[PDB]
Formats: structure tokens, C-alpha cells, sequence
């Protein structure tokens, strides 16, 4: 029994109710406020993490990220919400990957299952990372898009995915830096690759998909490192994100797979 | 933090059911704000990144720790702002 545990315990409940309240119109505006408290409490509680160096740089990072992000949110017009969501989601993904990357580079994983979850988180985040950045650029005009097809893409994609998974699993015996660089480059490549064939109107669904993905990404890292705030909220959002992705596809007459 | 394999497996599955169920009956009008709100909640990665950075020994480690804390923070902060705006309905 300790206080960061207590802190995260409340944090969970706070995320669960928030989401649930966001679930119904009559309670919705109520929702994020509830979540906001979770967010705050989780951030502030973790400053106490024992033996935590680099306090200066933590703060610079928090500040650069939050305020440009926050600023971008208010300055931007109301029809650019979708790419706004994409991009923040993107970051969420990357955030996931960095956890995975640093924890592997240190090498010290004394459990192969834990290590697998690290890697799995790693894979999914990066895919969402670049996936969501291509999402943004597409709706945003800077990549301007309708489905970027070419005759045998289905195979090269699945092949790249295959390779990624191979180099990935390789880390579990032999975790050499060369491999670690390769893994991420290949994942990052797949997020890009797998997004390309996706048309303009479909994007919402894709975003929900990659949202569900980042959710799982965060959860995996959580189980892996041993962090209850990640575990719960990650898996809460992966699940909800999954069902929600379905419902949006099924609302456009389309079917997810039709979308990808 | 010690969680046993089984304790974690139960935690994983239970929250997965919960997550799914909360979204069952949700009006069309609420999809995307809800998609935005969940997007926000994963921003809790930032906490995961912070703990990584604070434990980073080598210069390489420090550098990709810094980077992800930005990504984390943008996710929560940008998450929060957009969802509040979207919740003007």
C-alpha cells in the first residue's frame, strides 16, 4: 500500500466515469471535466515517482508539448477538428513507442512476456503515429488525397508487416541496437504504407481505428512496465475505441475493411 | 509495482468488457466527440513517458525520453481542448 497507487486508483475511477458520462448527451459536457481531473491527478501524483532524475527536462517537455498543443486547439477553426484529433492521436501513438524504445535500449527485461508486450505496444503506436500523420496531411490538404493505389500494394504491405513482426520477435533472444532501429523504421513504414490506399471521406473511421490502436498501444506498455494508469486507461480506450470504430463504419453504410 | 500474471489478466479483460459496454448504445451525434474524449484519455501515456525519462541514464535515452514526453503532453492537452469545444452541443 502506497500513495501513487492510491492516486492511480482514483485516476481510474475518474477516467471510467468520465467516459461513461461522455457516453450520454444529458451527461456529456460533464464527461471531459471528470476526465480532466483524472489527467491532472495522474500527472501530479507521478512527480513523486521515487528516484526520478531529469526533473528540469521533464518540465520543459511537459510545457512545450501541452501549450503548443493546447494553443493549436483553440486557434484552429471548427471544421478542422477531425485532423486535430488525428494529430493528437498520432502523438499518443509516438508517445507509446518512445516508452518501448527506451525500455528496450536499456536492455534489462528479465521477463520475456513483459518484453513481448513492450514490443507489441511499440509496433502499434508507431503504426498509429505515421498512420495518423498521413491521416492529418490527407484531410489537411498538404498531402491532399484520394486513394493512392498501385497494382500490387496489398502484398508489399502484408510483406512489410510480416518483416516488422519478424525483426520484432527477434528482439526476445538477441536485442541488438541494429535490430531496434530496423523494427521501428519498418513499423513507421507500415503506418504510412497501410494508410495510403484510404480515401478522403473514409478518414473518420480510420482515425477511430488508429485511436483504438493507440489505446491498446498505451495498455500494452502499461502491463509491460507495471503501470496501472496505463494498463486501465489504455485497455479501456482500446476496447471502447474498437466498438466505436465499428459503429461509425456501420453508420456510413460501410464496413471497416471496406475502409482499409 | 507488482501485479501477478493472473491479477493483470483479469484486470485486462474486465476493463476490456467495461470499455466495450459503455459505448454499446450511443447516439450518432455523440460518436466523434466521444472519439475525441477517448483520444484524450489515452494521453495518459505522458505519465508512462515521464517515468521513463526520469530513469534514463545515457544521452541517447534522455533524447528519446524528452521527445515522447512532448508527444504524451500534446496528446492529453490537445485531447482536452478539442473535446471541450466539441462538447458545445
Amino acid at each position: 500500500m502506497d500513495l501513487i497507487q492510491a492516486a492511480y486508483f482514483v485516476v481510474a475511477i475518474l477516467f471510467i466515469v468520465g467516459l461513461k458520462r461522455m457516453a450520454h448527451p444529458t451527461t456529456a459536457k460533464s464527461g471531459i471535466v471528470w476526465a480532466g481531473w483524472g489527467m491532472v491527478l495522474a500527472v501530479l501524483a507521478t512527480f513523486f515517482w521515487p528516484g526520478m532524475g531529469n526533473f528540469a527536462l521533464i518540465l520543459l517537455a511537459l510545457l512545450l508539448g501541452s501549450v503548443v498543443a493546447w494553443w493549436a486547439a483553440v486557434r484552429v477553426a471548427m471544421t478542422d477538428m477531425p485532423q486535430m484529433v488525428a494529430i493528437y492521436n498520432g502523438m499518443g501513438g509516438g508517445a507509446a513507442a518512445t516508452i518501448a524504445a527506451v525500455e528496450l535500449l536499456k536492455g534489462a527485461f528479465e521477463n520475456t512476456g513483459l518484453m513481448a508486450l513492450a514490443i507489441l505496444g511499440g509496433l502499434i503506436g508507431s503504426v498509429a503515429f505515421t498512420g495518423s500523420l498521413i491521416a492529418f496531411a490527407k484531410l489537411q490538404g498538404i498531402m491532399k488525397s484520394r486513394p493512392i493505389l498501385f497494382p500490387g500494394q496489398k502484398a508489399v504491405n502484408a510483406l512489410v508487416l510480416a518483416l516488422t513482426v519478424v525483426i520484432g520477435l527477434s528482439l526476445l533472444w538477441n536485442d541488438a541496437t541494429a535490430s531496434i532501429v530496423l523494427f521501428f523504421l519498418l513499423a513507421l513504414l507500415f503506418g504510412v504504407l497501410m494508410t495510403l490506399p484510404i480515401g478522403g471521406g473514409d478518414m473518420p473511421v480510420a482515425i477511430s481505428f488508429y485511436n483504438a490502436f493507440t489505446g491498446m498501444a498505451v495498455g500494452f506498455e502499461g502491463f509491460a512496465v507495471g503501470n496501472p494508469a496505463l494498463m486501465v486507461a489504455g485497455t479501456l480506450v482500446g476496447a471502447a475505441g474498437t466498438l466505436l470504430t465499428v459503429l461509425m463504419a456501420r453508420a456510413m453504410n460501410r464496413s471497416v475493411w471496406s475502409v482499409l | 509495482m507488482e501485479f501477478g500474471f493472473w491479477s493483470a489478466l483479469y484486470i485486462f479483460v474486465l476493463t476490456a468488457f467495461l470499455g466495450y459496454e459503455l459505448i454499446t448504445r450511443v447516439p450518432v451525434i455523440l460518436h466523434t466527440p466521444l472519439m475525441s474524449g477517448s483520444n484524450f484519455i489515452h494521453g495518459v501515456v505522458v505519465v508512462g513517458a515521464m517515468v521513463v525519462l526520469g530513469h534514463a541514464e545515457t544521452g541517447l535515452e534522455k533524447l528519446i525520453g524528452f521527445l515522447g514526453v512532448i508527444l504524451g503532453a500534446a496528446n492529453a492537452a490537445g485531447g482536452y481542448a478539442v473535446t471541450v469545444r466539441m462538447l458545445e452541443m
